This record gives C-alpha cells, structure tokens and sequence, in this order.
C-alpha cells in the first residue's frame, strides 16, 4: 500500500503541471465572470438610440430642451444593460451556491467520515478524502480502492454438514477445486470453515443448488486431547 | 416556383419556398397560417394548386477547428440544412462538408450531434464516424462461478468543485 | 434530465431581412450578442447534464443468451434489438409524450444511445453485481447477489432461499401493473410533459409577440418604412425593437431559471442512477417508500424513468 | 452463546427478566 499510495499523489502533481485542463471546473467560473465585467464597460460606448455615448457630449452640444431626450434614451438603455447584468450573475451565483451546498456535504461526510455512496467520493470504494485549497473553490483528493487481478473459482450459497444449512455471515464460499474456503468479495484468503464464521438457519432440502461439506467444529478436538 | 424566392400575391407577401402540399383549401380563401401567427400556406387565385411557404436554408455556422500549434484543417458544417441546398456526409443537424465518413467507431473527441463525432487520425485529417459508447465485454455468467480479486492497487482521484 | 435544444437568433427574429432595422442594432453594441451567448450556453449545459447522468460506465455490457436469473421475467425491461432498441415499457414512454431564426437542433445523445447505456447497467447489476462500478467486471450469480442486498437492511438470507417462487410471482406481476397504468392513466407522465410545456408552449408565445404593435403605429417593419418618412420611421421602428427585445429578455430569463431547476434535478438524477442503482442507498426514503434493494433505470424523452425495487 | 454476548450484570438493567441460555458446549461434554 505504501508504494501504490505515494505514487498516486505524484501522478496528480504531474497532471497539473503538464496542462491546465484538470482545473476546468474553476476556470469556467472566472472566464464567465471576467468576460461579464469587461462587456459591461463596453455598453457605455454604445449609442442606445442616442446621438452619442458620452454624457458630456450631448449636453454641451444640443439644446437643453433637446439634450434631455437623448440622455434619457441613453440612461434607459444603460439600465437595461444593468438589468441583464444582475439577472445573468444571480443565476450563475445560485449554481455556485448549489455547488457550495454539495461542497459542504462532501467536506463533512466524505472528508470527516466514511460514506457508502457510489459516485460521491470519486470512482471506486471510498476510504478517506483530503481537501486542498483553491481560488474560489476546493480541490479534493479522494482515496479509492480498485482491485487489479482476479481468479475464477467455483462458488456455492451454503454447505450441508449433517442435513442443516450453514449460511455465511460475511462473504461467500469459494473453492480451489478440493476444499471450500471462506472469503469476501474484495480479498481472497484460504480460511477454514469454522462454526464462528457461519450460523445454522433452515435445512438442506429447500435451498436450490446447495453442496455438501463437513464443517470443522472446534469443540471436537479440544475434548479428546 | 420551387426556389427560395419572395412571393407577393394579392393577399399575402413575404419570403418562402413554394413547395407541394397535400391539404384541402376552400375556393373563397386566400392563404393559411399556423397556430402562433406564422404564414405557411398560400393559394392560387384561379388555379387548383395548393402550395406551402417553406423557409429557406438558414442557421448558424459551426466550424470544427484544431489548435493553433497542432493543425490547420477545418470543415464546413451548417445547421438545419441538407447536402442538396448548399468528404460530404449528411447528419441530422446538417450537412458536414470536409470530413470523410469512416465506418470504424472511435472515441468521441469533438461533438457534432446525433451520435456523430470527429477525431484527428493519422497527416491529421477530420473524419466522420459514430461515437463509441464504451468497450464491449461479455460477463461469463454462471450458477457456480465467481470472480474473487487477489491483487489490488491504490488509486487517488481528483474532483474539482467551486 | 435535460430540455429541448432550441437556438433563437438575435437577427432574424428582430429584423425580417431589413436594411434600416439592422442599423439600429449596431447602436446597442453587444446587446444582440449577449442574447445569442445566453441561449448557446443552455444547449452546452443540456449536453453536460445528459452525459454526466447517463454516460457513467465506460464499458458496455451485453445480455447473455442463458436467461437463468432465478426465475424472474426480464423480458418487459430488456430492449428488443430486432425493433432503436425499445422494450415493452419504452414503447409507451415515447408515444404518450408529445421560422424567424428559430433553429431546432437535435442533441448529441439521442434516444438510441440511452438504450445501450441502460443495457450496461441492467447486465452489469445482474451478471457482475456491484463490482463493475468500482473495479473490474467480476462475475457473480444472481441468486447470491440478491442475498447480499438483504444483509444491508438487516434481513437474513434464509428468506430468499425459501421464497424463491414467491418472489418470482410478486416481482414479475408488479412490472405489468406499471405498463397498464401508463397506458390508461395519461396524467402519470406529467413530469415528462412539463418539460414540453415549458419549452414548446413558451416558443408559441414568442412568435405571437411579432404581431404586437408594442405602442407603435404598426407591427410590420415594411409598413412603417413605406408609409412614414425615413427620418420619421426610425421612432416607430425603435419602439418595435425595444418591445421585441423585451420579449427576448423575458424568454431568456424564464428559460435560464428553469434550466437551473433541471440541472438541480440532474444532480438528483445522477445520484439516483449511481447510489440507488449501482450500489445500495442507506438513506431512508431516497429510492421511494420501503426498504430499497436495487433499481433499474429506463430511457425517457428529456428525462429518466426509475424502477425501484422495494421491500 | 453465539447469538448473544455478555455485557455487564443482571442487577443494573431496569425491567430485565430471567431465562435459561442453552449453551452448546454443555451437550458436547456429555456426549
């Protein structure tokens, strides 16, 4: 684990230094905000139905009963530009605020604990998460558990010692060809079938596809010895 | 008729293509409209011929362009058109001119629409193909077979949230 | 999941190919461009909200020909490849859902590609279980995969082995009750129709604003230029431009707020297709009422149909 | 004894009752 976990952190640093495409969730917030601020100053140069875009040019040239018509068309044209500026920025701020509620959930459940939700702490089984600082955002380091290889073994739902069905508590029953072992769905281990790993429930006449195997009882060799 | 022309009748004028129709008009009517005030039908005064007002080829111009330091070959793609009114391939969004159709399905790199994407394959050229939804894999399902993992690895993912 | 992609131009809707009408659009500066970039950004977010919910697994899994899945009848949910692969439920989900710069463009992820995405989630949960969502596709029998779903909610797996024929009759008959409900009761698919009522009915009100006078002497740009003087027609034309751009400023505002509601629903649809489908949600009443076992998503026009298995 | 566990004594739980726990080790010695 110490050779695979320490090498996974270095792949994140090499990806951010090679290109800036991994931080696209934060660059879209700045580009939609910087272009909205620069285009708002460009609305002052617009005519908006008036003869000029400068407030000092209309008043100092036209008549005082005549310049008030062109300025009022220029003021009302600029108020509609500010009306679009408040409308477009508030909906975009609501999406970041909805993302802030998702960021507050991941920093309190995935970071401060162990969540059992799929596609909530990245791709894979969640173990832990380390948050990182970011301008107007956050960077997560989701530690995942992904297997590498696998083996095809023969499985069975339960076994039959003397007519009763022994159901496994945690995991399934696999076999290498000769004897049946106890293992889980994430790690292989040749465990001996004991009474502490299974429980008696039902019988061996209802379960379809059941097999027969002798359960190793630890109570028997401790008495004869 | 049958062109992008400016019709001007005794009761209706505008711009539209006079195509064939299958409706049934009244002898005292002049033209017909749509629901939300859109003229889409005309009638001849003394000729049994019902024609519609078809709009001409219009829409935005989207150009697939590569990077400035990678390549310079681009393609011409118009919206809501066909390959008759305008490396020629017809899509649902319009006619794609400048890309050769390839039957091999690759990874979607540049989106176009209707499941069609473009890529840069070797020297680089723009191709037209159906995008791949994933790698094909047949799971060996059985009643007495399971796959228990024996080797694992530690991978750390990065998710960015504003 | 998403909405109908429709691009409305700022030039052909306001001006009907008129020379004097386009001269007043240059006096507003970038007011024409901000309406085009706002409608373009909705179509980008509609493609992002469609791929992040549907396209979640990078491997497409197929159905094996041996359909021994514990006696269950999955013929009503499996899409028929002989017919656009559509199942028996998807045939009712598609039939019961119904000029001047208006450009309607189809999305990238059409309805034929959602059926192959749901086929990988259907064959992945049955043949491979939950191992394909985190790592490699590890095969597991379906009679033992359903026994692990009972252990997460505190139910022993002895009930599944003794009531295999009982669970084969209650589950297979519950799928047919949904198919008979969507065909008879037309109000059950009102959520998919609400996406059409916010887009198609809103587009019908936009074309009717062109016939409005908007306080001017006429509603047609050709009648004002021919009758009034060319120094005098610019006042009545500018009243029409200020009125028609107000219709565009209302349509952009009413659609962008509704686009945030679909995007907030897309975050819930991506959660219910990952936490409830690919795993087992421990959240109470998240997959509906009852103890959640599994869920199978279905394709829908601009949406998604859920089939949650409850206990 | 496998389905239950021993925790504390029977002098502090309010509303507790008496019973007989069938120990599986007891017929093993007498077998």
């Amino acid at each position: 684990i110490a050779n695979q976990f320490n090498s996974a952190i270095g792949k994140i640093q090499d990806s951010l230094s090679s290109t800036a495409s991994a931080l696209g969730k934060l660059q879209d917030v700045v580009n939609q905000n910087a272009q909205a601020l620069n285009t708002l100053v460009k609305q002052l140069s617009s005519n908006f139905g008036a003869i000029s875009s400068v407030l000092n040019d209309i008043l100092s040239r036209l008549d005082p009963p005549e310049a008030e018509v062109q300025i009022d068309r220029l003021i009302t044209g600029r108020l509609q530009s500010l009306q679009t500026y408040v409308t477009q920025q508030l909906i975009r701020a609501a999406e970041i605020r909805a993302s802030a509620n998702l960021a507050a959930t991941k920093m309190s459940e995935c970071v401060l604990g162990q969540s059992k939700r799929v596609d909530f702490c990245g791709k894979g089984y969640h173990l832990m998460s380390f948050p990182q600082s970011a301008p107007h955002g956050v960077v997560f380091l989701h530690v995942t558990y992904v297997p590498a290889q696998e083996k095809n073994f023969t499985t069975a739902p339960a076994i039959c010692h003397d007519g009763k069905a022994h159901f496994p508590r945690e995991g399934v029953f696999v076999s290498n060809g000769t004897h049946w072992f106890v293992t889980q769905r994430n790690f292989y281990e040749p465990q001996i079938i004991t009474t502490d790993n299974t429980f008696v429930s039902g019988n061996c006449d209802v379960v379809i596809g059941i097999v027969n195997n002798t359960v190793y009882d630890p109570l028997q060799p401790e008495l004869d010895s | 008729k049958n062109k992008c022309v400016n019709f001007n009748f005794n009761g209706l004028t505008g711009t539209g293509v006079l195509t064939e129709s299958n409706k049934k008009f009244l002898p005292f009517q002049q033209f017909g409209r749509d629901i939300a005030d859109t003229t889409d039908a005309v009638r001849d005064p003394q000729t049994l011929e019902i024609l519609d007002i078809t709009p001409c080829s219009f829409g935005g111009v989207s150009v697939i362009t590569p990077g400035t330091n990678t390549s310079n070959q681009v393609a011409v793609l118009y919206q809501d058109v066909n390959c008759t009114e305008v490396n020629v391939f017809q899509t649902r969004a319009g006619c794609l001119i400048g890309a050769e159709h390839v039957n091999n399905s690759y990874e979607c790199d540049i989106p176009i629409g209707a499941g069609i994407c473009a890529s840069y394959q070797t020297s680089q050229s723009i191709i037209a193909y159906t995008m791949s939804l994933g790698a094909e894999n047949s799971v060996a399902y059985s009643n007495n077979s399971i796959a228990i993992p024996t080797n694992f690895t530690i991978s750390v993912t990065t998710e960015i949230l504003p | 999941v998403s909405m109908t992609k429709t691009s409305v131009d700022c030039t052909m809707y306001i001006c009907g190919d008129s020379t004097e009408c386009s001269n007043l659009l240059l006096q507003y500066g970038s007011f024409c461009t901000q309406l085009n970039r706002a409608l373009t950004g909705i179509a980008v977010e509609q493609d992002k909200n469609t791929q992040e919910v549907f396209a979640q697994v990078k491997q497409i899994y197929k159905t094996p020909p041996i359909k021994d899945f514990g006696g269950f009848n999955f013929s009503q949910i499996l899409p028929d490849p002989s017919k656009s692969k559509r199942s028996f439920i998807e045939d009712l989900l598609f039939n019961k859902v119904t000029f001047n710069g208006l450009t309607v463009l189809p999305p990238l992820l059409t309805d034929e590609m959602i059926a192959q995405y749901t086929s990988a989630l259907l064959a992945g949960t049955i043949t491979s279980g939950w191992t394909f969502g985190a790592g490699a596709a590890l095969q597991i029998p379906f009679a033992m995969q359903m026994a692990y779903r009972f252990n997460g909610i505190g139910v022993t797996q002895n009930v599944l082995y003794e009531n295999q024929k009982l669970i084969a009759n209650q589950f297979n008959s519950a799928i047919g009750k949904i198919q008979d409900s969507l065909s008879s009761t037309a109000s059950a698919l009102g959520k998919l129709q609400d996406v059409v009522n916010q887009n198609a009915q809103a587009l019908n009100t936009l074309v009717k604003q062109l016939s409005s006078n908007f306080g001017a002497i006429s509603s047609v740009l050709n009648d004002i230029l021919s009758r009034l003087d060319p120094p005098e027609a610019e006042v009545q034309i500018d009243r029409l431009i200020t009125g028609r751009l107000q219709s565009l400023q209302t349509y952009v505002t009413q659609q962008l707020i509704r686009a945030a509601e679909i995007r907030a629903s897309a975050n819930l649809a991506a959660t219910k297709m990952s936490e409830c489908v690919l795993g087992q949600s421990k959240r109470v009443d998240f997959c509906g009422k009852g103890y959640h076992l599994m869920s199978f998503p279905q394709s829908a026009p601009h949406g998604v149909v859920f089939l949650h298995v409850t206990y």
